[PDB]
RNA sequence: GCCCGGAUAGCUCAGUCGGUAGAGCAGGGGAUUGAAAAUCCCCGUGUCCUUGGUUCGAUUCCGAGUCCGGGCACCA
RNA sequence: GGGAACCUGGGGAACUGAAACAUCUCAGUACCCAGAGGAGAGGAAAGAGAAAUCGACUCCCUGAGUAGCGGCGAGCGAAAGG
RNA sequence: GCUCUCUGCGAACUCGUAAGAGGAGGUAUAGGGAGCGACGCUUGCCCGGUGCCGGAAGGUCAAGGGGAGGGGUGCAAGCCCC
RNA sequence: CUGGCGCCGGUGAAAUCCACCCUGGCGCGGCUGGGGGCCUAACCCUCGGAUGGGGGGACAGCGCUUGGCGGGCAGUUUGACU
RNA sequence: UAGAAGGGGGCCUGACUGCGAGGCCUGCAAGCCGAGCAGGGGCGAAAGCCGGGCCUAGUGAACCGGUGGUCCCGUGUGGAAG
């Protein structure tokens, strides 16, 4: 309706289930997308996000009190290496090769926040609100979505997910919308 | 083409109906043997003339039936029929339940549409239903002397 | 070739034309001919009576409005000139 | 100059909506045969055009490059 | 039905020119036909075109061989405004 | 006189813009076109190229249908274009 | 759901359920298209003179438009040196 | 023409941009040579040499279009079409 009607997502438990799954359009040219890491958002969804911080053994008393769970050195990198079972995600900035424990046993990881000061701090912020959702050679698109509890503050969808509109040549038409998940999905104009 | 037809037909059939057919069609069929009109506004305006005229004119003696229902549905008549007991003499027709109902307070019914399957020859407090559609019971109270 | 309500038929010209389009090249012209553009003609028998007309048929409809005009007056072998005339 | 299909064994051509590279013929080794064919067997050999990129991986999927073959329109 | 031309409409060439010729030219000319009359035609804006603009139409002088059109050849050629 | 061939009848074919006419008040033992040329004995081989006849597949193909996609404008809906 | 959890242990990638979607197919609906039959009423041909009866029949015919064939006819071109 | 225009090697890209005194040849219009100035470059320590090739053949007015580019024009104004 209008613009997004957040509250018509009036069954189940806590229904934070709610997406972006408008359509979108092939690659115009020589091209593709790529989710802007960590997009801002108005929000928080008051997550505990399990920040992954790709540290050392010296980075192990603010690592965990920045807005991470815990955070672990390279007492790990070819320690967790003999299981395919024993291994949030960053990595070691500038030119360095984290590619060595994370270029085999697939899984998401790129580019990071970076401070080479302390991994905690005042400062700390964009580091557990928003990610990422790219290409998905099908039909990319599938985004997140905050839960049941707010009135137009859900409305962040919008200049969010759907101000992702940043990334594109052209050759058609980037559109189809239709929002929220696990239970069904409406769609609005855009 | 826009057209009204008149004799009932397949898919379109209801008369006065307004419908669209092929030029062809109309040209030379319907419009040749006289089946329907080109709705033009001349004749389509007419037809409204038909129209209404006769939605209402018909819906007359429905504003009628409903000025008289509010009278015979609370008055009854009551005949001196010369009887005695159960048994009558001379069986009381819609006729006598007109004339003597007309001739008695100045109102007109039907000797026929009064709705009336016997003459009924046996006194006793009566009450019917006049006729056509929506009706109007008028009751009959037949004594004796 | 007649026309009835309507009107006549034009004479029109030709193009032949050998060429790009102005849309690549140029564009040069073979040949200009005098051709004859005959009004689309067609028949129409009526109720008035036992009528006929050569309607341009584009104007066919024209024909039947004429004839939903009851003038009043029977007989006279053509009735045409009232019913064509008396039109407009 | 635009629109189509292409490049795979020596040759002629295949093919999964990503997982092996396959036919027919030529050619060689054998049987049979008056002669010569036709039959009958076993193979032999691959940068799947060149580059990237996509994917965990690509004959294949897409970008781009070169040669090849088909179709259509111009030509001062 | 007739009438020297003149006029309006409907039809409508070629020779020539282009130092050949087909577009183009001659030319809407010659001629044919219908019709009009002392004239015929046109005529009161669904106009013009850049002017806070003009104000039916027709004729003459300009505008102007300008603007343009054209195998951008030969050659053709306005309108507004005054 | 022989052969090939077209023609089923509103024939084919010819004349005419048309109406219509001839064909023919005929109907395949009839009409039209062509070539050879009484009669006798005969009339070989070649469908590569051309013509004609035959082929409800493919190839190519103009309007038109179709609209992926793009462009010009506006604040916009839209209006327009390829 | 009203009895499967869901990670499992592995696999490039994990299963309940909700989605939006790639591939292909099926089933009702919109809007456009093709081919087959049947009919009559336009149109056409006929019928002791029919406001009709037969035959043909949306074809034919004819208008506008597309592309093709096209010496049947027309206009032309087919250089100079020597 | 070896007192190199020939043979080899190292760095290069002047097979530049703006121009152009003065001439050769000559019916026209074409063709040819060219010192020097400016800009920004190459090679050499330097003087210097460098606007293609030892030199004369290897080529085609205009018109009509095609691709780019840009200070220009763009029909009342802006933008477009051109
Ligand atoms: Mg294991
Ligand atoms: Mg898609
Ligand atoms: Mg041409
Ligand atoms: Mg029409
Ligand atoms: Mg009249
Ligand atoms: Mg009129
Ligand atoms: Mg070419
Ligand atoms: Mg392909
Ligand atoms: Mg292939
Ligand atoms: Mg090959
Ligand atoms: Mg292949
Ligand atoms: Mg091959
Ligand atoms: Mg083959
Ligand atoms: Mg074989
Ligand atoms: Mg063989
Ligand atoms: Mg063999
Ligand atoms: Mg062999
Ligand atoms: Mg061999
Ligand atoms: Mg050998
Ligand atoms: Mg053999
Ligand atoms: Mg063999
Ligand atoms: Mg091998
Ligand atoms: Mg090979
Ligand atoms: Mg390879
Ligand atoms: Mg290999
Ligand atoms: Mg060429
Ligand atoms: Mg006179
Ligand atoms: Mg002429
Ligand atoms: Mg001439
Ligand atoms: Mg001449
Ligand atoms: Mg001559
Ligand atoms: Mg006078
Ligand atoms: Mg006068
Ligand atoms: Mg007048
Ligand atoms: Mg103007
Ligand atoms: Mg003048
Ligand atoms: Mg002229
Ligand atoms: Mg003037
Ligand atoms: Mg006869
Ligand atoms: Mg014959
Ligand atoms: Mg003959
Ligand atoms: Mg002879
Ligand atoms: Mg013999
Ligand atoms: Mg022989
Ligand atoms: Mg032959
Ligand atoms: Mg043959
Ligand atoms: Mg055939
Ligand atoms: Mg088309
Ligand atoms: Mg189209
Ligand atoms: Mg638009
Ligand atoms: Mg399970
Ligand atoms: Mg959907
Ligand atoms: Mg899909
Ligand atoms: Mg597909
Ligand atoms: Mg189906
Ligand atoms: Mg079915
Ligand atoms: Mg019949
Ligand atoms: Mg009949
Ligand atoms: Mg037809
Ligand atoms: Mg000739
Ligand atoms: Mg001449
Ligand atoms: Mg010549
Ligand atoms: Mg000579
Ligand atoms: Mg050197
Ligand atoms: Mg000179
Ligand atoms: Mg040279
Ligand atoms: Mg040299
Ligand atoms: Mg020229
Ligand atoms: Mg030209
Ligand atoms: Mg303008
Ligand atoms: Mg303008």
């Amino acid at each position: 309706k209008v613009y997004t009607i957040d509250e018509a997502a009036r069954t189940a438990k806590f229904d934070e289930t709610v997406e972006v799954h408008a359509k979108l359009g092939i690659d115009p040219r020589r091209s593709d997308q790529n989710v802007r890491g960590t997009v801002s958002l108005p929000h928080g969804l008051g997550k505990q996000v399990r920040v992954l911080a790709i540290a050392k053994g010296e980075k192990i008393k603010e690592a965990e009190e920045a807005g991470a769970d815990y955070v672990g050195g390279e007492e790990i990198i070819q320690k967790i290496l003999d299981g395919w079972m024993d291994f949030v995600m960053g990595a070691v900035g500038s030119k360095l090769g984290r590619i060595l424990g994370p270029r085999g046993l697939n899984p998401k990881a790129g580019t990071v926040g970076f401070n080479i000061g302390e991994i905690i701090r005042e400062i700390k912020a964009g580091r557990i609100e928003f990610r990422n959702d790219k290409t998905g050679a099908i039909h990319a698109p599938v985004g997140k979505a905050s839960f049941p509890p707010e009135k137009l503050a859900d409305n962040i969808r919008a200049f969010i997910r759907a101000l992702e509109a940043h990334k594109p040549e052209g050759a058609k038409g980037t559109f189809l919308r239709s929002v929220y998940v696990t239970t069904t999905m409406g769609p609005s104009v855009r | 083409m826009k057209v009204i037809l008149l004799e009932p037909l397949e898919n379109l059939g209801d008369v006065g109906q307004v419908v669209d057919v092929k030029p062809g069609y109309a040209r030379n069929y319907l419009l040749p043997r006289g089946l329907a009109v080109l709705a033009t506004e001349s004749n389509l305006k007419a037809l409204e003339a038909r129209i209404r005229a006769q939605a209402k004119r018909l819906a007359e003696r429905k504003a009628e039936a409903e000025r008289l229902k509010e009278i015979l549905e609370n008055l009854t008549l009551t005949i001196p029929v010369r009887a005695g007991e159960t048994k009558i003499y001379g069986s009381v027709t819609a006729k006598d339940i007109a004339e003597a109902l007309s001739r008695q307070h100045g109102v007109t019914i039907d000797p026929k549409r009064l709705a009336l399957e016997k003459p009924i020859k046996e006194l006793g407090e009566y009450v019917l239903t006049y006729k056509p559609h929506p009706e109007v019971p008028i009751q009959l109270k037949v004594s004796v002397v | 070739s007649g026309k009835r309500p309507i009107v006549a038929n034009s004479i029109q010209r030709r193009g032949k034309a050998k060429r790009e389009g102005g849309v690549g090249k140029k564009t040069t012209g073979i040949s200009k001919r005098r051709q004859y553009p005959n009004l689309q003609k067609v028949r129409v028998r009526v109720a008035g009576q036992e009528i006929t007309f050569r309607v341009a048929a584009s104007h066919i409809p024209k024909v039947y409005e004429l004839v939903e005009r009851a003038k009043g007056l029977k007989l006279e072998g053509l009735s045409p000139k009232e019913i064509k005339k008396e039109l407009l």
